[PDB]
């Protein structure tokens, strides 16, 4: 007879090229707003 | 000139004073620009001050009086915490004497027509209308300040809500009454009142 043949390796089908993994989660906003300046000293505040 | 420069009651009542040294320089030696003393202001309006029975008077029905500011936010637990005690003090300052020492006018820091109605009918003293300008234009004057909504002019942030103020004839102030200040004695700081000495004239 003439029996075909498949006996394909572990590496040539076990590590096959992949989907690359999805880059993702750029996890960026913000600081936090600052606040205004109300502080004196005591000579200017009351003398 | 007093307390501070840049305030808009100080800047109004020099172009008014200077706008008058003109008027008379350019009619008539003169001495420009006039001094803070010889300026003159009028600090209320023919319709600013109302009383409970919502009333208008002029300026000049305060007079022999010791007029002082009340600044008060009708939400705030300061404020509501020293209400009473003010309407004790007013009550028993005024029913012993044989005529009427001091008044209170109620500068309100409120946010909406309604609130400030219902601040508003728990006083007996006068009041200022929250939508008339003086009564912000007399904050930035003060320079009181709840939080930083106006900008300032390189102040001092005095005093936060509430606060009692004595005012003189053209807009000064005659004495702290210490309820959030340096001292900071709330609920007592009524009684340092000199109502003698500080008066309407």
């Amino acid at each position: 007879p003439t029996l075909p043949f498949h006996g394909e390796s572990a590496y040539r089908t076990d590590y096959v090229p992949k989907p690359l993994p999805e880059v993702a989660k750029p996890v960026e906003v913000k600081l936090p707003p600052t606040l205004p300046f109300n502080a004196q000293s005591c000579y200017r505040s009351e003398y | 000139s007093q307390p501070v420069f840049a305030s808009p009651l100080n800047v109004e009542k020099r172009r008014l004073n200077e706008e008058r040294a003109l008027m008379q320089a350019q009619k008539a030696n003169i001495q420009l620009p006039p001094n803070y003393g010889d300026m003159d202001l009028i600090l209320f309006p023919e319709g600013s001050l109302k009383n409970s029975n919502n009333t208008v008077i002029p300026q000049s029905h305060l007079k022999g009086k010791s007029v002082a500011l009340y600044f008060a936010d009708g939400a705030d637990p300061k404020c509501a915490s020293l209400l009473p005690f003010l309407l004790n003090y007013y009550r028993t300052m005024n029913e012993g004497g044989a005529n009427q020492k001091i008044e209170i006018i109620f500068v309100s820091l409120d946010r909406d027509r309604e609130a400030f109605e219902s601040h508003r009918a728990h006083m007996p003293w006068l009041s200022i209308d929250l939508e008339n300008p003086l009564t912000e234009i007399l904050k930035r004057h003060f320079r009181v300040m709840k939080e930083y909504e106006v900008p300032t002019y390189g102040y001092g942030s005095r005093t936060g809500v509430p606060s009692v103020i004595v005012i003189g004839s053209d807009g000064r102030e005659a004495q702290f009454l210490p309820i959030c200040s340096g001292l900071e004695e709330g609920d007592r700081a009524l009684l340092r009142w000199d109502w003698r000495n500080t008066k309407f004239a």
